[PDB]
């Protein structure tokens, strides 16, 4: 699924 | 018993010149002009802004070619500069800091400083090798020079706190002819177009007219309160206008002998600095202490505009030749170009 | 045009960009650089604190320069002008500091009254109102030498040193006679009274008893002129 | 239920506010040219940075985290990271030269008149972008999208940064935690704590009103170093978590926690011109007269 | 023309008393601080008080004060000093003078050697 | 008192000689300066402004 981010 | 004899015949004569003055006094200036066409809103703007002198403006003349000027900073720098494209041509450095006054020659070959010093340092622009020296010191005075203006470039009469004028010939150095009569600082010097005549003002609240070629005070005109920081000759010579502490300006008349016309406004309470006329004589420009520039009516007594693009004192103001331009440097280290 | 015009625009943008060259540099210079006006009576005792800086390192103006800790100090002391200074006392707005040195033995019939009337118009003078002033109370060995003596009065020419005391913030030399100690602070407050008074102004007064021989004057001018730099850089980060 | 309409407000009011607050500082510190001194060249160079931060940052991560798919391509996402990565680097350098040119005015004033001029301004600030320049050169390599298959076999795409094993990816985030949290908040700290102890020196040792001055720019100087901690603790706490425990720091913080710790990380762009700028007399003492 | 003329002076016994005039005229008289200054035989010219525009702010100096007072009338463009209980330390030349720019603060040169706003000055003797 | 004497001389022979000269009327210095300002109305640029082709700082 959407999991995690973009660092910044 | 001797001085108040002299004394007593001193105040009788200035009696009997109050009388001459008032037996002229028929009619004034502003019921002359009453019925005349007023000039409207004048709205000149800002043009130029030159920049690049590091300290406070004290003094700037227009050459008479009404392009290139000279102006001058306590930071020791002349620049002169060309007002059309805003380059700087010249930027000399000084020995003394602490200049007061320039002055450019009319044939532009040569430029004058001086202040505390109290030397006039006269400038060669036009030197063989190229690069701008010193031409000349011009070191008799002793007082702060306030004022210089050349007549040619082997002359030049000088203005100092000292309370005397004088004429110099730049080739020997020495003074020609010593101007004595002010009691306080003389800050200020206009010569008439023909350079025949010149006007002081000072320190004392008189302004004189001088006979260049005999040396001597022919007039004394009084009606200022306080110190006369500027003056300036009317176009055809017949008259000239003066700006004092006082917060007024004051127009006066040779031939009449007595002042013609007061410019003030109950807004205005700082003195003012430097005047100028336009090229018929119609406005009279004057720089302020509340670091504007009034424009007025010169035959009506109006305030026709206000110049106010400066941040600190207004120090100087001249107007060209062909009347086309307004130059006023200021304290906050910029010369504008107003029309 | 290009024939001729080209050509001239191209020497004189050239001879602009040389001129904004070295304009650069003498902002350096100026910036670096501080400005002193050195103010005083004849019989103040200046003209040996000049000659104490002189020794380490008519004209219409002198200058002296001298260099505390790497930073140059240019002070400028008048001499061959008149006594009426309303004028040219409008050239030194810009400086930063101006140091006035009062003989403080001498309280001409008064000179200290007069050095206390030169303060004054220095300091509410409209051009000058954001320029500070170190304060040099001079000759303390003849103010001690004249208070021990008990010949002179300071009560004759001040009549208010009858009900003055010495401050509680004072703080006395070791062996300093505490009649002295009276005399110097009620000289001193003399003109720390002008000087607090005055607002809207952006100056500061630091005031200092000094003798004209005292090797440290240079310092006493170095941390007065450290801390109105200061206050001026403040400026720049002022919210309201 | 009310969540994403939050995230959509105040996203909209932040990015409103730092757009036009550094447009502002930008237009008043570019045309009047009277204000073209050394601190303003670190305030311009701050307020580029802030709307650069603002303009890769904000839209970029808010819609692909409402929409949970990266729609953008993949040379999108590597450009906006570098963006991304620059622009938070400048911001920081930025802060850090300031508050080192504040302690040069402040506590070595005579001294520092010699060194602080305008070509000693533009070597710093050339610096700052070069070195931030080449430090982010692995976010353009490294990124890439990352497909996945929702629930209902819609394909979708991640930006993801990621490094050929974990090792390397440990020890460039706590680089990164290192020259951009820490080492700049401790240099940030101890430039304003001497300046803090200067004034507070010069208050106890003794224009009335310079102590009230004296003590709004020590109010102005703690509220910097904590809004700077404030905004950037959460968001390197939670990228050296993902670093050392990827599953578990994946697990708690995805979605709405993760959006509001990014939010208070994006905020500093606008607090920057806020502190720095509007709150400034002498640069709204400049501002009425290009503004009339 | 600016214009002081001082009235008043003569000789007079140790412990009486004087009074001062000041007229002036070619100035408008409500916009200046008006002093009074002294020189006596000898010495350099010394200031002795000042009154301001409105009459509110009155400064004496150290040796005059608590015998002389000084008093201004703007409707009448005249200046007063009453000189009580006089020494024979008091014999001077005295002199009205005028600072030299309206509405300031600051009041340079009044005791000056040739200073322009300033009168002749009337002479006061103190003797036996 | 001997310089203030040679100081007083040298102002009464500056006033005897300013205080004969030849005056004109006001009303006629007036009319000369109103004269001269209206035979020059048409070369002031500050006062009448020129078209922006003819300024050389427009
Ligand atoms: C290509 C983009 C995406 C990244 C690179 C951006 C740079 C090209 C910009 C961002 C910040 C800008 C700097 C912001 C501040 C200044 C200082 C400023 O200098 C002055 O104000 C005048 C100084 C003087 O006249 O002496 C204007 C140039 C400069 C270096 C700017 C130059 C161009 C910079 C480096």
């Amino acid at each position: 699924d959407y999991m995690g981010w973009m660092d910044f | 018993s001797e001085l108040d004899q002299l004394r007593q015949e001193a105040e009788q004569l200035k009696n009997q010149i109050r009388d001459a003055r008032k037996a002229c006094a028929d009619a004034t200036l502003s019921q002359i002009t009453n019925n005349i066409d007023p000039v409207g809103r004048i709205q000149m703007r800002t043009r130029r802004t030159l920049r690049g002198h590091l300290a406070k403006i004290y003094a700037m003349h227009w050459g008479t070619d009404s392009r290139l000027l000279v102006s001058a900073s306590q930071d020791g720098k002349l620049i002169i500069w060309d007002s059309y494209t805003t380059n700087k041509v010249h930027a000399i450095p000084l020995r003394s800091s602490w200049v007061m006054t320039c002055a450019y020659a009319p044939s532009g070959n040569y430029v004058a400083c001086g202040g505390l010093d109290n030397i006039c340092s006269i400038y060669n622009l036009k030197t063989r090798e190229g690069n701008v020296r010193v031409s000349r010191e011009l070191a008799g005075h002793t007082g702060y020079l306030s004022c210089c203006r050349f007549l040619d470039d082997n002359q030049i009469v000088t203005s100092s706190g000292d309370t005397t004028c004088a004429l110099w010939d730049i080739e020997t150095g020495q003074q020609t002819t010593t101007f004595t009569g002010h009691t306080g600082d003389v800050m200020s010097l206009s010569l008439a177009p023909d350079t025949r005549l010149f006007v002081s003002g000072a320190c004392d609240a008189s302004a004189k007219l001088w006979d260049v070629r005999e040396g001597m005070c022919r007039q004394t005109f009084t009606g200022h309160e306080s110190d006369i920081n500027a003056i300036c000759f009317f176009p055809n010579g017949n008259a000239f206008a003066t700006g004092s502490d006082d917060a007024t300006c004051r127009l006066f008349d040779l031939r009449a002998d007595q002042e013609l016309m007061t410019y003030s406004h109950d807004n205005i309470i700082c003195g003012i600095t430097s005047v100028s006329f336009s090229k018929s004589g119609r406005l009279l420009l004057a720089g302020y202490d509340d670091f504007n520039c009034n424009v007025w009516d010169a035959l009506k007594a109006d305030r026709a505009g206000v110049l106010a693009g400066h941040d600190n004192r207004v120090s100087c103001l001249g107007v060209t030749d062909d009347g086309m331009a307004v130059a006023t440097g200021s304290w906050d280290s910029f010369l504008k170009i107003w029309n | 045009k290009t024939e001729d015009q080209r050509n001239e625009e191209k020497a004189q943008r050239e001879a602009n960009k040389k001129i904004e060259k070295q304009l650069q540099k003498d902002k350096q210079v100026y910036r670096a650089t501080h400005r002193l006006l050195l103010l005083g009576a004849g019989e103040s005792g200046k003209n040996t604190i000049v000659k104490q800086m002189r020794i380490l390192h008519t004209s219409g103006i002198f200058e002296t320069k001298f260099q505390v800790d790497k930073v140059n100090f240019h002070m400028f002391d008048v001499g061959a002008q008149r006594d009426e200074r309303r004028k040219w006392i409008q050239c030194f707005n810009d400086v930063t500091a101006i140091i006035f040195v009062v003989a403080s033995s001498s309280y001409q019939t008064n000179r200290l009254q007069a050095a206390l009337k030169l303060f004054d118009s220095i300091w509410n003078n409209k051009w000058l109102r954001d320029t500070s002033v170190i304060l040099f109370l001079n000759k303390q060995d003849l103010l001690a030498e004249k208070v021990l003596a008990g010949k002179s009065k300071i009560e004759d020419y001040f009549p208010e040193f009858a009900r003055y005391t010495t401050p509680e913030d004072a703080t006395p030399e070791p062996g300093e006679d505490p009649r002295v100690t009276r005399a110097k602070y009620f000289i001193r407050d003399e003109f720390l009274r002008i000087s607090t008074a005055s607002g809207d102004g952006r100056h500061y007064c630091y005031p200092h008893f000094t003798c004209s021989v005292d090797t440290e004057n240079i310092r006493r001018v170095f941390n007065d002129c450290r801390d109105i730099i200061q206050r001026m850089h403040l400026r720049q980060y002022e919210l309201l | 239920e009310w969540q994403p309409a939050v995230q959509i407000l105040l996203y909209s009011l932040i990015f409103l506010l730092s757009v036009l607050g550094n447009t502002l500082v930008i237009t008043v510190l570019i045309r009047n040219k009277r204000m073209r001194t050394v601190t303003n060249i670190f305030l311009l160079s701050l307020a580029v940075s802030d709307l650069m931060l603002c303009l890769f940052c904000m839209p970029f991560n808010l819609i692909p985290n409402l929409l949970k798919d990266f729609i953008f391509g993949s040379a999108v996402c590597k450009t906006t990271t570098y963006f991304m990565g620059t622009s938070v680097s400048v911001s920081t350098f930025n802060l850090v030269a300031i508050s080192l040119e504040r302690y040069g005015a402040i506590c070595k004033p005579l001294q520092s008149r010699v060194w602080q001029t305008k070509s000693h301004a533009l070597k710093v600030i050339a610096a700052t972008w070069c070195l931030s320049f080449t430090i982010m050169t692995p976010y353009p390599i490294y990124s890439n999208l990352v497909p996945f298959t929702k629930n209902n076999n819609q394909t979708a795409n991640m930006c993801r940064f990621l490094l050929p094993n974990d090792v390397m990816q440990q020890s460039w985030h706590t680089f990164l935690l290192l020259i951009l949290f820490l080492i700049p908040g401790i240099v940030m700290m101890v430039a304003y704590g001497l300046i803090s102890l200067e004034l507070y020196q010069g208050i106890k040792f003794e224009s009335a009103a310079n102590l009230m001055a004296k003590k709004r720019v020590i109010r102005m100087l703690i509220v910097i170093v904590v809004l700077f901690f404030l905004c950037w603790m959460p968001i390197f706490s939670a990228n050296a978590w993902r670093a050392y425990d990827t599953a578990s720091a994946e697990r708690r913080l995805s979605g709405t926690p993760i959006s509001f710790i990014l939010l208070l990380s994006y905020t500093s762009s606008c607090v920057n011109p806020i502190i720095y700028c509007f709150m400034n007399k002498r640069f709204r003492l400049g501002f009425m007269a290009t503004f009339p | 023309q600016v214009q002081l003329q001082e009235s008043g002076g003569g000789l007079v016994q140790p412990g009486g008393s004087l009074r001062l005039s000041c007229a002036a005229s070619g100035f408008t008289f409500s916009n200046y601080k008006m002093n009074w200054v002294r020189q006596a035989p000898g010495k350099g010219l010394e200031w002795v008080s000042d009154i301001s525009q409105s009459g509110a702010s009155i400064s004496y100096t150290g040796s005059v004060k608590g015998r002389f007072t000084i008093s201004r009338d703007n409707a009448k463009n005249t200046l007063y000093l009453q000189m009580n209980s006089l020494k024979p330390e008091d014999t001077a030349v005295y002199y009205c003078a005028r600072c030299p720019a309206p509405f300031t603060r600051d009041c340079f040169d009044v005791t000056s050697t040739t200073y322009a706003y300033r009168g002749q000055g009337t002479q006061v003797t103190v003797s036996s | 008192n001997t310089a203030s004497i040679a100081q007083a001389r040298k102002l009464v022979e500056q006033l005897k000689m300013e205080a004969n000269i030849d005056r004109i009327k006001v009303s006629k210095a007036a009319a000369d300066l109103m004269a001269y300002c209206e035979a020059h109305a048409k070369e002031d640029p500050l006062l009448t402004p020129v078209p922006a082709s003819e300024n050389p700082f427009r």
